[PDB]
């Protein structure tokens, strides 16, 4: 029941796309074996 | 003959969907057929008259 034929109705469609990979370096440094370079702010959860 | 029609605009409706038609042929033919007589007459009769 979700089928668009595109001819058939006169439409066209713009299909976007790209392909992306990410990757972090969990690597040595001077300090140790497995160093994590990123640390985050959590946000506030106390009830003051 | 095909047969046209109008549209309309959707992506969701049974209209904005174009109708599918048909052109169509037929075949015709001649046959030929044979049409013929035979007249017979006696020989004495052809001898006998005045003209051919």
């Amino acid at each position: 029941d979700n089928q668009i034929n595109l001819a058939e109705r006169d439409m066209v469609a713009l299909r976007l796309k790209a392909r992306f990979a990410y990757v972090l370096g969990v690597s040595a440094t001077a300090m140790g074996a497995n160093k994590t370079p990123v640390g985050v702010v959590t946000p506030d959860v106390t009830p003051p | 003959l095909p047969e046209a029609d109008w549209v309309g605009e959707s992506a969701t409706d049974p209209e904005g969907v174009i109708k599918t038609s048909k052109v169509t042929w037929a075949n015709r033919t001649l046959v030929a057929e044979e049409v013929a007589v035979i007249i017979p007459v006696p020989e004495a009769v052809i001898d006998d008259a005045t003209v051919e």
